DNA sequence: TGGAGAATCCCGGTGCCGAGGCCGCTCAATTGGTCGTAGACAGCTCTAGCACCGCTTAAACGCACGTACGCGCTGTCCCCCGCGTTTTAACCGCCAAGGGGACTACTCCCTAGTCTCCAGGCACGTGTCAGA
DNA sequence: TCTGACACGTGCCTGGAGACTAGGGAGTATCCCCTTGGCGGTTAAAACGCGGGGGACAGCGCGTACGTGCGTTTAAGCGGTGCTAGAGCTGTCTACGACCAATTGAGCGGCCTCGGCACCGGGATTCTCCA
């Protein structure tokens, strides 16, 4: 049949995810994760849809940012794959621990 | 109600790598989604405990969109769309 | 007339107030020129000073509680949280009053559907002290007007009794606990229900 | 009396004066506030305003959209360095990312 | 309050035939907050430093030059200026 | 000028009793002084102009180094300023 | 006529000057009015953070065999603990130094 | 004229020792310039930006100070 | 003798992580700065406690900015220091577009 | 190098949902006047910043040697991409319950304002003890 | 073993504390929209398996570029003198901004309408890989 050789489907991914501009993780996992992680602080404890929304856009904001930067960490390193370490480095130089 | 436990996997293995496609990455580890998960348990926990504080402080039950936005540029990290 | 009572039935104290005045029609005249024939079912009874939870605790004598001490069977309109109004009404001496809580009409109810509105059901038409005030048309400019005169609102006498405990005063002091909610035994349209306290 | 006139109308400028001095003073910046400062910081806040607009028309025309969506303010703050360097540190929301792939990424 | 019609008045003086959306509205009145916001405490802040009780048009001016970069400071800086000698001679 | 070195005595002898402090020591615990100062200062006034409130009363303060000091020191400021205004309430 | 003049610290039992704090609230254009537990509250906050700060650079100071605090020790005190690192992460403490940090690949094996 | 050249390759040697370097390339060295004067440019147009606003014509240490408050570079020890 | 190519730089590194003392020379940095401070106004003053905050300021940036630069130096499996682990320190940190 | 097949772009039609204009009103901006007071302006002091010379000496610079390290090439085998099939639960719609928040009078305590006064805190002389 | 920077004691001064008042800011006082929990069909998407290919990674040679050492230069650094811009404080006076009363008009919520754009479908044009 027809193959397609490892690395085109993923350019052709990196286009239409950086065209586009929604929201990529599930909407009702992240609210799950959301809820899960207040009540570690309050119980019984409301969340509006925009706040869920504000969080959900901010936390893809960051992870984005954060690829970008492993990235660039990988390509730095002679490689194409991104690994934990590079995660690591990027998060040390930035500051966050 | 009840207790819920063990959210961090509904953060699944293709949704990283869309996050990591919109990010410019063409090839992803398999460590790379524990990591990524425990990277967005962090930031979540850190953004909301502010939101919780900001709430408690209002003497509510319901976190707002605002104060999100508040615990936000509380971190350098300012949101625009949600109100301000 | 013949159907309007006077100053003599109001120079009772505070509880006989609370229960001798359950099953008596309240009857409003709005300026349409129609009746609206709701009868009460459930009352409330402060005693003022002693009573924790009154508004003249302690021997209160602020302006707005000002139409209270000068006769039995004053009417008193107070405003409660933003808009909303109830209907408090002096008894024999300064600080016993009666608050009115819930009705159930037996007609006017379209004009009174008409009215709440600024969904509807019949047994969440007038289930409430501000569901009632909402429901007869009054404002504050009834504070300045008695129970018993002229043409505005007034009661006819109509043809068991459960005491239930106070719910929406919080479990804190010691007069806050004690039964004088009368209700009428058997009714589906109580507001605020005891189902612990009906087996006496 | 005579007319009225907003201090915008005297200023030249569309954003309003009198708000913005109502702002600063009810802010707890100042004790006082001077008479040029509102007039100035409207000024100001006016030619950002068209800045942003400027460039968000552009890449809406360059898209073949009437309207200005999240993505076309997004592609005028972040293709500009100066609005870029301004808002470093803002996310913009349904903005999504420039369009950059590494170069040693491609294909040779 | 927000700044609405303002931005949709400053639109209509650059692109006559261009629109704008809700979404894109709130970033915008979320831009105008945030920039006066970080005027306003830069300038309340040079007034703390200088012993000063007023905010001026000069407190607005070096706040202006403090958080813009270059060609941005020294344009609002003009129009400022162009505004302020507007307001004064009329 | 008016500083807070006389006061970084007075907790240094509570705490250290044997052990002296330089000049350039000093300027840095006053600026350190200043900075925390202006920090929770800032914070309590957004707080009170989030709530639409005029005042800044102990629950701003307390609000503002929950925000501000990390986990174990912002848990013991708090128990330190909880201690201090039930002290200062309680003594007329 | 007027009572004894006791001033507000020693009656929350603190160092720090509670009617500076106040004074210095009232000015700096923080809100049109300030409350009477502020000052103290804050004032407490500021103490503790003072008093944590100076038990540990009085310990940085012991370990090097001096009795005097000088900002190397301070730098030792604010980095060596993990959550004063964390409020003083975007702090210069000048005349302060680094720690003494030397990675694995770059020790001699 | 020139001054950038004062920032000698030992200055910028011992600087990266203290940073924990153990070898040290001879490109680091025109490119460790570069980037002080960048960082020096910023901190000296605040600072001049703060001593301008007050009408003087001395920089003091107060300016300094506030030049790298405002980039988050906060400096202790010297009045701040 | 001669030592080996190595230890002489990790007694540098022991021996200048626990002075305090300032790298940069006083006077070639006053110059820099009076130099950098031309562009900007003509006839400055300087207090010696500006310039002395000034090359406590460049001090410890350049010497964080030396740090991440060997953090990625090492990263990339190396440790000679090299100009684009200084950029790409620079740019992860956001102070390089 | 040509050609098959998948993906992507272009064009035409449809419908809906929200931007955009109109209108009444009401709340906040404008106008006019008054009243203190912050700050502009001139002036004087004297502080500290700059300009310059000498010297001595630690640091910088140029050069030689060479060995450690960066870097290009090579082999391998592990891990991840691409794709197909199967299974899970996300998304949508509807509905009911119940706590939680809008909401505005009221009324009371608390905090600004002001006078007085006095003692804590700041500037300055003294010896004195830790560190080079 | 010296010496200079910090601890200690003294005098004045100014701002913080006691004390009283005014008024305004914040706490408190049922009901209805908002959020949450559940049910249920639908199907989009996650999950698992498997082949294979290509990239991470270890090994190796080599060639050169920094490290280190040493002689020579050079200008930082310290001391000292001299001088004048300019910070810093004070006094005076007046322009300017807070504050308030009356007026009025522009912005905001409510309401209604039609066009921009998302979507669907078919066909033309890249575009990627393999014999």
């Amino acid at each position: 049949p027809h193959r397609y050789r490892p690395g085109t489907v993923a350019l052709r991914e990196i286009r239409r995810y950086q065209k586009s501009t929604e929201l990529l993780i599930r909407k009702l996992p992240f609210q799950r994760l959301v809820r899960e992680i207040a009540q570690d602080f309050k119980t019984d404890l409301r969340f509006q849809s925009s706040a869920v929304m504000a969080l959900q856009e901010a936390s893809e904001a960051y992870l984005v940012g954060l690829f970008e930067d492993t990235n660039l960490c990988a390509i730095h390193a002679k490689r194409v794959t991104i690994m934990p370490k590079d995660i690591q480095l990027a998060r040390r130089i930035r500051g966050e621990r | 109600r009840k207790v819920l436990r063990d959210n961090i996997q509904g953060i699944t293995k293709p949704a990283i790598r869309r996050l990591a496609r919109r990010g410019g990455v063409k090839r992803i580890s398999g460590l790379i989604y524990e990591e990524t998960r425990g990277v967005l348990k962090v930031f979540l926990e850190n953004v909301i405990r502010d939101a919780v504080t900001y709430t408690e402080h209002a003497k509510r039950k319901t976190v707002t969109a605002m104060d999100v936005v508040y615990a936000l540029k509380r971190q350098g990290r300012t949101l625009y769309g949600f109100g301000g | 007339h013949l159907t309007r009572l006077g100053l003599e039935f109001f120079d009772q104290p505070a509880v006989p107030l609370a229960r001798a005045f359950l099953g008596q029609v309240l009857v409003r005249r709005l300026p349409n020129g129609t009746e609206l024939r709701g009868r009460i079912v459930e009352t409330e009874a402060y005693l003022g000073p002693e009573d924790e939870a009154a508004h003249s605790r302690g021997g209160r004598q602020t302006p707005r509680n000002r139409g209270m001490f000068m006769k039995p069977g004053t009417l008193y309109v107070y405003i409660i949280y933003g808009m909303y109004f109830c209907m408090n009404i002096s008894s024999q001496g300064d600080g016993a009053c009666v608050l009115l809580r819930a009705l159930e009409p037996l007609e006017g109810l379209e004009t009174m559907r008409q009215l709440r509105s600024t969904v509807l059901k019949d047994r969440e038409l007038c289930s409430g002290p501000s569901k009632l005030c909402q429901a007869l048309a009054i404002n504050k400019s009834f504070d300045q007007r008695d129970l018993a005169q002229d043409e505005a609102v007034w009661l006819e006498r109509g043809p068991a009794v459960v005491a239930a405990a106070r719910v929406g005063v919080g479990h804190a002091g010691e007069w806050a606990r004690k039964p004088l909610r009368f209700y009428v035994r058997g009714s589906p349209w109580v507001s605020v229900v005891d189902r612990v306290a009906e087996q006496d | 009396r005579a007319k009225a006139k907003t201090r915008s109308s005297r200023a030249g400028l569309q954003f309003p004066v009198g708000r913005v001095h109502r702002l600063l003073r009810k802010g707890n910046y100042a004790e006082r506030v001077g008479a040029g400062a509102p007039v100035y910081l409207a000024a100001v806040l006016e030619y950002l305003t068209a800045e942003i607009l400027e460039l968000a028309g552009n890449a809406a025309r360059d898209n073949k959209k009437t309207r200005i969506i999240p993505r076309h303010l997004q592609l005028a703050v972040r293709n500009d360095e100066e609005l870029n360097k301004l808002l470093g540190r803002v996310t913009i929301a349904q903005g999504g990312v420039l369009p950059n792939i590494q170069s040693v990424l491609l294909p040779k | 309050e927000s700044y609405a019609i303002y931005v949709y008045k400053v639109l209509k003086q650059v692109h006559p035939d261009t629109g704008i959306s809700s979404k894109a509205m709130s970033i915008m009145n979320s831009f105008v907050n945030d920039v006066f916001e970080r005027i306003a405490g830069e300038a309340s802040r040079l007034a703390h430093y200088n012993k000063r009780s007023t905010i001026t048009s000069r407190e607005i001016q070096t706040a202006v030059r403090l958080l813009l970069p270059g060609e941005l400071a020294k344009h609002a800086v003009s129009e400022g200026t162009k505004a302020v000698t507007k307001y004064t001679s009329a």
